[PDB]
């Protein structure tokens, strides 16, 4: 539901 | 390659081609740039996913400022501004 | 073994993961059942695309219920009422 | 061959593109089908345009079902249902 | 001479007379002023159609401020606020 | 030959041009046919004015069916129902 | 004297009795003070018309604070912030 | 003669003019007839009075139709449904 | 004495007791204190009255500053911002 | 004579007069008469207290017909129709 | 002891338990502390009575600054911001 | 004894007092009755789980009368009408 | 251990999974973190519950400043920003 | 319509 | 229907 | 539709 | 109803 | 659906 951008 | 969350399979990950050969779903195209103000991802970018809408977007874009409030609101269920 | 129109790939078909584990992205889950009345599609069945949510959906879920009709709102892009203010 | 009101040219009379490849301008379209019921039209439809979305339509998908409605409407400008708040 | 996108012809490209013969369409005067500020486009003006609506406009008089946004935006399916 | 009651002159009784060349002022257009039904009036037709927008209507348009329930209105003024928000 | 555009005659231009002997068509009363601000109309005073309403107002009384913004939206329809 | 309640006097009882010369008060016009149907009381009719626009109506056209309803309505304040939002 | 513009009598100009005994109406209220700002009306403050609700008030409680303002609007007909 | 459950006191049982002389604050005056229907209430009447008001009504004003549906909306708090937006 | 205005008794004014043994009513908790701004008044506090929802409440708390206000709007009939 | 699935415990199955000692939560109250129509389920009940208010309902109270509708609601994620806007 | 005021058992207090496995109720999850602000709820805290979504939250994150505000609208009941 | 107080 | 608090 | 008040 | 968190 | 005006 919630990352970092990679 | 990666996997496709949509399909399952190991992927080029092509451009989606869901709305017509030219147009993406606004989830695919939510991966690439922010739906709230539709700036490209920069990498390290903080993004969650709405579970209305289905798309990611910046976490400052929903006033969602730190780690703790996007794990906080993404662990019980994130309806984001556009969906309310 | 299916194509799938957002990655380009051939899959066995499996179950759309996108919003979670439990959980098909709308427009997924809308290839097998209309979103407006939660039942699954006949092989007669009408079926048109929002291009505002990206959802399919039973032409006369929307009140269309031919193709002259489906044809006609494809000519300007349809807007579900789902998705009408 | 056919008069263009939007350039002034004589064409062939090809699908508006003005959208895009896939998609004519609302106005085009409703030059062919109504707006509100999505079906072509006949020849003995009582049709009137819109002053503010451009869109032609069946005078009855309005409640207008004569000349002498389509006639007085026409005299103060016509804001169809769709553009009315 | 340009192509006219409504009927494909080369074309003088004249006024538009699809409402009345002195008043054109909305989608064509959205060609040479914006519908939002109501200033005659200047030369090198980053502007935008509403797939709605079918009117151009300026990029800023929609807070899209960068190319970049314009692109996004444009690719996904443009809703100008006037419609939203 | 009219007695225009927004100048005082008497006129041949011209279209109103307020508007432009093709529209009347609805104030006008109001004289001879109603702004909710916009049929023409009848001799026999109970009409009354909106203080509002200035409009002539049908007084059964507005459900207003006797000359008790139209006097009984203007002793107070006229609020038509597409004043009313 | 004038024409006056309701009924096409040459007129002494009268005050309005439309509404009452003593009062005006809103119309009317818009040819000498702006709906929006209630002030008397003074000498060159840019105006425009709303093709609902009817009434003449001041441009600046509807944000519109040039020539060039008055002709663009006259031009293709302008319709009023009361009307709105 | 009539006892006027705004000020205490007795009167030949002359139309309110409170408003202007051409108009009454609500308050005013409302004691000869409904503002909700526009209709003269009857002797039988009963009426009651708003405390939020000082007018009276039919009980009947507040959906009020027994002393009993009447009653109970005044033992807390009586808000019309013209003035409720 | 006056005249009591609702009777047409010469008046003592009592409190009027239309509501109750104890109560006014809220048109006789609005002649000795503004509706909008609850003040007391103080000798030479400029008036205007609502064709809508009967009501006296303040023209600077109703954003209009001058004579020339509450001619013109009371000319055509005054709706109070309470009666909009 | 009655228990005052607003004060603790034993009275006579007198009129309310909180809201001023002429005036029962609409909790005392629901005690007697539905703020619903504006009817006296029957020995058999089911009746629930909303927890935003303050205020006894008909559980039937509410859609509410049996002990059981009474009895089940208190388990989480009453919020009546007029309460609720 | 004082006068209960609900019963008309003399009373020790316990606690109302009208709501529930735990619970008081809006208007006799009104008595104590403000509904607006959920302070307990202060010895002085200039309070007022909204006829809708019987409640007390602070004069400044519905932005009546003065007696003379506060006076004005409680004569004619007080609806508070709550009720509106 | 009964699971807690709030805590993990296993419970003698005690009254809910999240709320207060008289007060179950919205959530717990909704195992035995319906929030829409207030009455206790049957054993035959198809219900669901509303994802926005963590409410028990009967599917047929938000108008889903078969599995394949309820099985077609969870492959998304059921907002109840009460919760949409 | 603690108690449950959900089941009343003596409990290890694990995480709810009335949701789901993954995903807790909304009123378990406002233990632990704030439904306004998305924070973690750190020790002193001053935290109040919504009779109606039956959810914990900061006082300041619905403008109660103080003990005396708190207690004052939790008495007399305490419908929350996002109910209203 | 308009007057001042006095 | 106005007081000081005392 | 547009003018200068004269 | 009311507590601080601890 | 978005270019520069020349
Ligand atoms: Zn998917
Ligand atoms: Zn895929
Ligand atoms: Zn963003
Ligand atoms: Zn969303
Ligand atoms: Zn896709
Ligand atoms: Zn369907
Ligand atoms: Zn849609
Ligand atoms: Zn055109
Ligand atoms: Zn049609
Ligand atoms: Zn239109
Ligand atoms: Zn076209
Ligand atoms: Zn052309
Ligand atoms: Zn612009
Ligand atoms: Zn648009
Ligand atoms: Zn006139
Ligand atoms: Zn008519
Ligand atoms: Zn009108
Ligand atoms: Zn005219
Ligand atoms: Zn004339
Ligand atoms: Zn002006
Ligand atoms: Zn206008
Ligand atoms: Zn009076
Ligand atoms: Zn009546
Ligand atoms: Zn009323
Ligand atoms: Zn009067
Ligand atoms: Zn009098
Ligand atoms: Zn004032
Ligand atoms: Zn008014
Ligand atoms: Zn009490
Ligand atoms: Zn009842
Ligand atoms: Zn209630
Ligand atoms: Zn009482
Ligand atoms: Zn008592
Ligand atoms: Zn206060
Ligand atoms: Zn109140
Ligand atoms: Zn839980
Ligand atoms: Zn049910
Ligand atoms: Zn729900
Ligand atoms: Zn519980
Ligand atoms: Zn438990
Ligand atoms: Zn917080
Ligand atoms: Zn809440």
């Amino acid at each position: 539901g919630a990352k970092r951008h990679r | 390659s990666v996997w496709c969350r949509h399909c399952g399979a190991t992927s080029a990950g092509l451009r989606c081609e869901w709305q017509n050969n030219y147009t993406q779903c606004a989830p695919c195209a939510s991966l690439s740039s922010c739906p709230v103000c539709y700036r490209n991802y920069r990498e390290e970018d903080l993004i969650l996913q709405c579970r209305q809408c289905d798309r990611w977007m910046h976490a400052v874009c929903q006033n969602l400022n730190t780690e703790e409030e996007v794990e906080n609101v993404a662990d019980i269920g994130f309806d984001c501004s556009m969906c309310r």
